[PDB]
């Protein structure tokens, strides 16, 4: 999941 | 332990720029260019929504699947406020960015998005209407966020916190303590009518998608997947 | 309207609620629903009446709010009365129904947890029948009065009902003001709930997985 | 409308 990754 | 005077100032702080629109002016809009601009713009401001949530206190202290939860939840919702907050000062437009200034007729030029520009004008017009102030703008974006997904106790402290902190506000600009509770009330209905325009919004751009009117980044159709309209 | 008391309003709030209504397959359960908010819809239509204020609107703002709020506030009627049975729904007296009989129906399940939710935090705040009316008369004012003050000077009595009631119970003033807006918050959780469930209702329609009510298909034709 | 006679 993308925002998964961003939230990062 | 933040004081009121401090939640102000980190919330203040936190807040994202506003970014400017791909418009091109030497062109008339259709349905796909008008829902292109934004859409683009949505996305551009996603990437700082996403810093400025981390910043919001109490945000980083939850789980990753938590806070990819409640920015799923509130993304539309956040993205409305902050454009009916830009249209306050703007009569009759909203103020999708600084080179991207549309009236309702000019709404019409995309399928059913005059109906969604009436709600957002009319907010606006309330926004106005209340002399809608930059702190309380900055606390009913924050409590949008923890609190649209929070019932699917630590963030419910946090919630509590910015009351005292809108609370606060008012006392300070010289309310009443009557019309502190009352103005308190008339912000936070706001936010039902900001709910409502963001799942009208959700199923707009959901029909936009599933018409193949305009290609949408992959941050953007997993944050409207995450909606499972 | 403007003129009466807090304990005024209470008692006519209290006075004006409707009554509670009695009432497997898909089709049988969406029927008995159906049929429940079709006769619940005709005794909202009394209650409004008497929420302090609402006559004194023009019949077209009447109908504008109640065609706003309908779900809402049979939304908010529903979460009240399933408040003190955990996991179930409390539909009507005689049909009480738990979490897992919602996927009886087609996309049911996902909006029988949100109002269970919504119960639940009913529960945990012990949300108080005299806050539950100010509740629902707010929902009726305010949820399509963006589209001047009469019905703002109503809304913002309701709300010194709600503090009254708070201060009399002994709150502080700092646990008052947390508790209108912890209250308030859940009305937005009630809108999402009804947007969803209006966009089930419609898709129901559409299969023609049950007969609605004429009554029934102009309030779902209001929301276009 | 219905609601209309409804609310008479
Ligand atoms: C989601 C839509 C595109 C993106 C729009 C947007 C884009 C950027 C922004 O800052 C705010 C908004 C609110 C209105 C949104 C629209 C409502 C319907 C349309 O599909
Ligand atoms: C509208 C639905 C049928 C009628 C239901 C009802 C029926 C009676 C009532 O008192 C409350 C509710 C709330 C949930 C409603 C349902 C949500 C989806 C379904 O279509």
């Amino acid at each position: 999941a993308i925002l998964h990754r961003l939230l990062q | 332990s933040l004081t009121a005077d401090q939640m102000v100032s980190a919330l203040l702080d936190a807040e994202p720029p506003i970014l400017y629109s791909e418009y091109d002016p030497t062109r008339p809009f259709s349905e796909a260019s008008m829902m292109g601009l934004l859409t683009n713009l949505a996305d551009r401001e996603l990437v700082h929504m996403i810093n400025w949530a981390k910043r919001v206190p109490g945000f980083v202290d939850l789980t990753l699947h938590d806070q990819v939860h409640l920015l799923e939840c509130a993304w539309l919702e956040i993205l409305m406020i902050g454009l009916v907050w830009r249209s306050m000062e703007h009569p009759g437009k909203l103020l999708f960015a600084p080179n991207l200034l549309l009236d309702r007729n000019q709404g019409k030029c995309v399928e059913g998005m005059v109906e969604i520009f009436d709600m957002l004008l009319a907010t606006s017009s309330r926004f106005r209407m209340m002399n809608l102030q930059g702190e309380e703008f900055v606390c009913l974006k924050s409590i949008i966020l923890l609190n649209s997904g929070v019932y699917t106790d630590h963030i419910h402290r946090v919630l509590d916190k910015i009351t005292d902190t809108l609370i606060h506000l008012m006392a300070k600009a010289g309310l009443t303590l009557q019309q502190q509770h009352q103005r308190l009330a008339q912000l936070l209905l706001i936010l039902s009518h900001i709910r409502h325009m963001s799942n009208k919004g959700m199923e707009h751009l959901y029909s936009m998608k599933c018409k193949n009117v305009v290609p949408l980044s992959d941050l953007l159709l997993e944050m409207l997947d995450a909606h499972r309209l």
